[PDB]
């Protein structure tokens, strides 16, 4: 994890957006960083408040993780590869 | 064992001669084992991490695989609206958002095979360490006991332990 890193998120409307994170950075800001850059895509009107998602993804160890403490740090996530799924998780 | 035995000095030089022999032998085939044992064990653990590795991609591909039915299923409704608006540009846009999502998948599921195929070809490395392994411990295991037999003897006829040094020397 080099200082800033392309972190390729996946929204609940479909789209892929790649994002520059800090690997340092806390999943609640960049969950804040990601919903602002949504509205520069398409289908940004199907999107709730960032509040209402949370973000999935794979560890080095294959497990599927959500991630519910979003004052995790990005390099602490142990993430197989550098992308998160968004969900409402329901 | 300890005190000096009523023997012909003739018979222990010779048994002496002998178990530097097979000593020498010995842990010649021993130091060749551990080198192997240490290739072995590297290899083991790569292996190890490259089997993890491949389940992360399966289920990494299984992520971005439910992303792409995610898609289909948001932008039937909104395609269908806009065709009828006009706006060929936003579903252009959302065209190309999606291919770039499944060049992105067939990127990762190339990874997944280069893996596998490599996993494949170090998993052979690791069976030939093994066959070269088993081909060397009978061998080291015998010749280390012949060494024990005759180390146990000298011992026992109460042989000096600078005498049995020289012998064990090299």
């Amino acid at each position: 994890m080099p200082p800033r890193i392309l972190v390729e998120c996946l929204l609940p409307n479909g789209m892929i957006v790649t994002l520059e994170c800090l690997r340092e950075a806390t999943l609640i800001t960049i969950k804040h960083e990601l919903f602002k850059e949504a509205r520069k895509y398409p289908l940004h009107q199907l999107l709730q408040d960032e509040s209402s998602y949370i973000f999935v993804s794979v560890t080095q160890e294959a497990e599927r993780e959500e991630f519910f403490d979003e004052t995790r740090r990005l390099c602490d996530l142990r993430l197989f590869q550098p992308f998160l799924k968004v969900i409402e998780p329901v | 064992y300890q005190q000096d035995q009523v023997v012909k000095e003739d018979n222990i030089e010779a048994v002496g001669k002998k178990l530097h022999k097979y000593n020498t032998q010995f842990q010649e085939k021993s130091r060749e084992y551990d080198r192997l044992y240490e290739e072995y064990t590297r290899t083991s653990q790569e292996i190890q991490m490259k089997r993890t590795a491949i389940e992360a991609f399966n289920e990494t591909i299984k992520i971005f695989e439910e992303q792409c039915q995610t898609q289909e299923r948001y932008s039937k409704e909104y395609i269908e609206k806009f065709k009828r608006e006009g706006n060929e540009k936003e579903i252009q846009r959302i065209m190309h958002n999606y291919d770039k999502l499944k060049s992105r998948i067939s990127e990762i599921i190339d990874s997944r095979r280069r893996l596998e195929e490599d996993l494949k070809k170090q998993a052979a490395e690791y069976r030939e360490i093994d066959k070269r392994m088993n081909s060397i411990k009978p061998d080291l295991i015998q010749l280390r006991k012949t060494r024990d037999q005759y180390l146990m003897w000298l011992t026992q006829k109460g042989v000096r332990q600078k005498k049995l040094n020289e012998w064990l020397g090299n």
